[PDB]
């Protein structure tokens, strides 16, 4: 019956930055709220109850606010394990919903990545497909950019590629561009590069390999 | 204390389907009960509501007439009964113990989470299970840094994942990322496993990736040699 | 023709009625002894006016029967408590609390005792109390808690407390939950508070063998003249036969198309 909305969607901020995120909804609620935070990949965690009081393995920082509409979620000094999806829910009488999440980012250092590439294995040959796999590892801003080169032909439609979710500590990313292709059109070449783009590279790095 | 649930995996859409999610360390037969759903990459979704006693059932719009929540007091035991399954029903079904009292003598009671499952994957699709392909990511020349190497395993062509991958059985452990599954063109899944190891110890240390897939009863255990 | 008085001033009189405000304070949490409402001892009323912007600052509690109990002491409108000595031998008194503070230190609600074991020993109490006043006495007390049974053992060397109050009319029994449950105000324990009416010539009979919040007394009860209000209209200087939760009304006019909650002598919409 009652619909939240959750402000920002997403959000970016750095080490020690005070964030705050909204969570409105239709009726007068008063103190029925309660705030939630998913570690990536896991199952939530109770974060705040009844829109102010905090729970149990919840840190000093943050703290929550509000009454009737209107409530803020608001850490005091960001810290590296904060980057989570966070929820706010709703004690209506069914807990219809509860708000679309709000994924925060540390997002800071500016660290520059390391690349290595990985030829098809000897087994997968045999089963007539080919895969190579290009990493990109540990690196931040999340915006980086992989490129595959056959033969220094450009390559398009035929690679896939992956993003780990942030690092609980030193808070980089990690990508994994794999380029599959038939193990007849495979071996019509020798020359694949995995060119990469990236803000902390002053210049594209490529990792080729022959055969 | 946590709970634990089993019944899901991938279904043809208008299928059936049921769950369920068995409860320890509590009085089960006093605290109400749901159900939770996200779907890949998007927010959380209540599902259900179901009382103590079994007696008021409260659920979202969009499973009215198809879900039934149900539980059984004298075990510790809950039970979505999930029938015309529907495509975007596809999510992580999480098992969490959401009670309610009153806080200061209040007309209506506050509530909130008690605590959360793990949840299992329920995919709808008109397809077919099939086993990875577990592949080598050899730490080759060039393919090592100066001072520290890099290897991983592709887990490539596999179908609903819940796909576990570990290292040495649980002994290399830091320093590992498990990158998220990838659905490529041929409806088919595909992820890799890295770690990074010093560059030194290549031609005397083991390392063998553990690749195992529920769904389709394949476990896999291979040697990535440089 | 057609006057109805369908306009406030906006404020609430002090007078005739004496007028409390209750300000960040309810009725029940003065009535506990919250530490913000040490102010509100002893005090009577003709009128109470509880504030939204009223909250509790002590330990988390919950008043099952909140309706009855919040009417029923507004309408003696006095706040008059008599200490009463129970005999409590064999346990631990003026139990306290870090998320209830006095004056920077730790404390608890000020007509109430938190009873806890003696060299861990909380024997099997026993406590009678006569009332011979020619008036009905009314007794609070609660029921704590515990979040894990380390805390019921380490709080009551008891653990399956009960608690039975008793009269010769009513006979109330409570059995504590232990549960893993959230925190409030930073606490994850809880309280329920319950009352009890003892008329004279009866004897209240109390029989606890754990998580007793104890009474320390009594309050003068009847069912007076005086009542409570919800309303957020501040209190002036002025003098107004009625009052409602929208403010103070002439009553000239015969009829009040203004709120249909009034005190006093009013036009009766
Ligand atoms: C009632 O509860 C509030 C909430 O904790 C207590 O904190 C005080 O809240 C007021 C609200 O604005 C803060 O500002 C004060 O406002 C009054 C009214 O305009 C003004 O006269 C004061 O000079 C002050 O600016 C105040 O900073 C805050 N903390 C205090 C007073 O220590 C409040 O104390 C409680 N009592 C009252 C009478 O509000
Ligand atoms: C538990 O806490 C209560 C909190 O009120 C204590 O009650 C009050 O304790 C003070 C002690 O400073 C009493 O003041 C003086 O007590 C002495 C006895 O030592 C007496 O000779 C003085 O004439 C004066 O009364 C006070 O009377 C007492 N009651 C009230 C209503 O304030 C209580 O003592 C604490 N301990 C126990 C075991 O209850
Ligand atoms: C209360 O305690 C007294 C004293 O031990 C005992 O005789 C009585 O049976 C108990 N129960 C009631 C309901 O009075």
């Amino acid at each position: 019956d009652i619909q939240m909305t959750q402000s920002p969607s997403s959000l970016s901020a750095s080490v020690g930055d005070r964030v705050t995120i909204t969570c409105r909804a239709s009726q007068s609620i008063s103190n029925y709220l309660n705030w939630y935070q998913q570690k990536p990949g896991k199952a939530p965690k109770l974060l705040i109850y009844v829109a102010s009081n905090l729970q149990s393995g919840v840190p000093s920082r943050f703290s929550g606010s509000g009454s009737g509409t209107d409530f803020a979620l608001t850490i005091s000094s960001l810290q590296p394990e904060d980057f989570a999806s966070y929820y706010c829910q709703q004690s209506y009488s069914p807990v219809t919903t509860f708000g679309g999440g709000t994924k925060v980012e540390i997002k800071r250092t500016v660290a520059a990545p390391s690349v290595f590439i990985f030829p098809p294995s000897d087994e997968q040959l045999k089963s007539g497909t080919a895969s190579v796999v290009c990493l990109l590892n540990n690196f931040y801003p999340r915006e980086a950019k992989v490129q595959w080169k056959v033969d220094n032909a450009l390559q398009s439609g035929n690679s896939q590629e992956s993003v780990t979710e942030q690092d609980s500590k030193d808070s980089t990313y990690s990508l994994s561009s794999t380029l599959t292709l038939s193990k007849a059109d495979y071996e019509k070449h020798k020359v694949y590069a995995c060119e990469v783009t990236h803000q902390g590279l002053s210049s594209p790095v490529t990792k080729s390999f022959n055969r | 204390v946590q709970l634990v649930q089993s019944g899901g995996g991938l279904v043809r859409p208008g299928g059936s389907l049921r769950l369920s999610c068995a409860a320890s360390g509590f009085t089960f037969s006093s605290a109400w009960m749901t159900w939770v759903r996200q779907a890949p990459g998007k927010g959380l979704e209540w599902v259900a509501n179901i009382k103590e006693d079994g007696s008021e059932k409260y659920y979202v719009d969009s499973v009215k007439g198809r879900f039934s929540i149900s539980r059984d007091n004298a075990k510790n035991s809950l039970y979505l009964q999930i029938s015309s399954l529907r495509a975007e029903d596809t999510a992580v079904y999480y098992c969490a113990r959401r009670f309610v009292e009153r806080l200061w003598g209040q007309s209506k009671p506050y509530d909130a989470v008690d605590i959360w499952g793990q949840g299992t994957m329920v995919t709808v699709s008109g397809a077919s299970t099939k086993g990875p392909s577990v592949f080598p990511l050899a730490p080759s020349s060039k393919s090592t840094s100066g001072g520290t190497a890099a290897l991983g395993c592709l887990v490539k062509d596999y179908f609903p994942e819940p796909v576990t991958v570990s290292w040495n059985s649980g002994a290399l452990t830091s320093g590992v990322h498990t990158f998220p599954a990838v659905l490529q063109s041929s409806g088919l899944y595909s992820l890799s496993s890295v770690v990074t190891v010093p560059s030194s110890s290549l031609g005397t240390q083991t390392y063998i990736c553990n690749v195992n897939h529920k769904p389709s009863n394949t476990k896999v255990d291979k040697r990535v040699e440089p | 023709t057609e006057l109805v008085q369908n306009s406030s001033i906006g404020e609430i009189c002090d007078s005739p009625h004496q007028i409390l405000d209750g300000e960040n304070c309810t009725l029940i949490d003065a009535l506990l002894g919250d530490p913000q409402c040490d102010g509100f001892q002893n005090k009577k009323w003709d009128l109470f006016v509880e504030r939204s912007k009223a909250y509790s600052n002590c330990y988390p509690y919950d008043v099952p029967d909140y309706a009855s109990l919040r009417s029923l002491v507004a309408s003696s409108g006095t706040l008059e408590f008599n200490n009463e000595s129970f005999n409590w031998n064999g346990v631990t008194q003026n139990g306290t609390s870090s998320a209830c503070i006095r004056r920077s230190n730790n404390s608890f609600f000020s007509r109430l005792n938190w009873l806890t074991h003696l060299n861990f020993k909380y024997p099997a109490l026993n406590v009678t109390m006569p009332n011979n006043e020619q008036f009905d006495k009314l007794y609070i007390w609660g029921v704590h808690h515990p979040v894990t049974d380390k805390d019921q053992i380490f709080l009551y060397a008891q653990p399956s407390g009960r608690i039975t109050v008793s009269t010769k009319r009513s006979q109330q029994a409570v059995i504590p939950n232990i549960g893993f449950r959230p925190r409030i105000r930073n606490i994850p324990s809880r309280i329920s508070i319950y009352w009890t009416i003892v008329k004279p010539g009866d004897i209240l009979l109390i029989n606890s063998t754990g998580n007793l919040i104890a009474p320390r007394g009594y309050f003068k009860i009847r069912s007076g003249k005086s009542s409570i209000m919800r309303s957020d209209a501040p209190i002036g200087k002025c003098k107004s036969e009625c009052i409602t939760p929208n403010g103070s009304i002439p009553n000239d006019k015969p009829f009040q198309n203004v709120n249909r909650i009034t005190y006093g002598a009013c036009p009766r919409y």
